[PDB]
């Protein structure tokens, strides 16, 4: 999830 | 088109105790410049949002042990972790992780420091490991492929017209991967050894990064 | 020098149930032909015999493993083995090998086919992979180092030559190495649950390679 | 052992 919000 | 001139912005743009609590630590706080690093990395954005988290997901390992290894070109017979830590032969020896630690130096870091990998040549191997066509998932790989031939068209362009006389210094770049590879796969194992026993403390991201 | 028409030589010279079995006979099998190929290899009987056996022990599963993925360029979603048996994707993963299986295919066997890599390109790889100077204990690893860079010094000229409008073919043939490497790795960990677990008969060649 | 014979 954390990577997810991280690229957007 | 894939300028070297933006992939080394790109690596100068995320540059700035016990040895196991230090090493998580250093990989959780990397994971974020990691996805700044990507995000700078051209056309890498452009790519389905689920295709970069599986690059991210299948390379930050790599990405994040290339990035300690050449940034370890100074330390003398050590390794320099993003938490300023210094860990050396002995240090890494007393932590159980002394076998992997040589690998690092002899296979990595030494021969980066030998031939001067510069941060150029440094970025298109980490921008040719995270467009890793292999990677499981990916809605288009072939897309991806061509992302890294455009990586190592560059490189290879760049070599050739910055080291005119090492005709053989392109090829010489790309046969550190394999040993990025396996030494990869032993580091990743270390860190499930580390959280699996839990002895050590394991961050968030970090933390999502080793599981599912 | 090192000239590519015998390195081609090589490969043309050493070229001809239960599936886990048929495995760890065809290992053993090719082992000896191996040997034969090395020393037709040019500069690899010159070098002292405790680095050959060095650089064997060293590269003999990943040179394997390119060997029948070559092979297996025919073969339609399956793997040829050096027995005759020809290993599909059912009896791989009733053999408890899928997952493995199926990365040979989609990272080896299907590049290879699909770039249409000949057996030049073949014999270089594995000339390559057998000059690996990150072999521990090697008396001279810078003497392995200069007969890699001969290796694929041939080879791309070979490839401008052979391919003039393929000019990331070189780099694309080298690219395939870090998943050699990776593939090798679990390829050679299921070769010790087969020996570790008595199950499959371990013939004394390749008893002798998953051994000190 | 067989290695090495092998190559001599
Ligand atoms: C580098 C390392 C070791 C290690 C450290 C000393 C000697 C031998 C191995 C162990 C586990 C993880 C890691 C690891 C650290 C990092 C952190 C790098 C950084 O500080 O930027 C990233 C990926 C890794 O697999
Ligand atoms: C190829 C393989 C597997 C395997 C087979 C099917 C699907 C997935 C994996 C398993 C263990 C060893 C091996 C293996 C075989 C060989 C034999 C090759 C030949 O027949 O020439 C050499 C090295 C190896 O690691």
């Amino acid at each position: 999830k954390i990577l997810h919000r991280l690229l957007q | 088109d894939m300028p070297v001139e933006r992939i080394l912005e790109a690596e100068l743009a995320v540059e700035p105790n016990d040895p196991v609590t230090n090493i998580c630590q250093a990989a959780d706080k990397q994971l974020f410049t990691l996805v700044e690093w990507a995000k700078r990395i051209p056309h890498f954005s452009e790519l389905p949002l689920d295709d970069q988290v599986i690059l991210l997901r299948a390379g930050w390992n790599e990405l994040l042990i290339a990035s300690f290894s050449h940034r370890s070109i100074a330390v003398k017979d050590g390794i320099l972790l993003a938490t300023g830590l210094h860990v050396h032969r002995n240090s890494a020896h007393s932590a159980g992780v002394g076998a992997i630690f040589d690998r690092v130096l002899t296979e990595l870091v030494s021969k980066m420091r030998d031939m001067q990998m510069d941060k150029t040549e440094l970025g298109c191997l980490r921008a040719i490991v995270l467009f890793n066509p292999d990677s499981k998932g990916l809605s288009n790989p072939a897309e991806v492929e061509a992302l890294r031939e455009k990586v190592y068209a560059s490189l290879e362009a760049y070599c050739k017209h910055k080291y005119p006389e090492q005709p053989g210094r392109f090829a010489k770049l790309l046969l550190r991967l394999p040993a990025l590879r396996s030494i990869g796969l032993k580091c990743l194992e270390h860190l499930f050894f580390f959280k699996l026993i839990g002895d050590t403390p394991i961050d968030t991201f970090l933390m999502e990064m080793l599981e599912a």
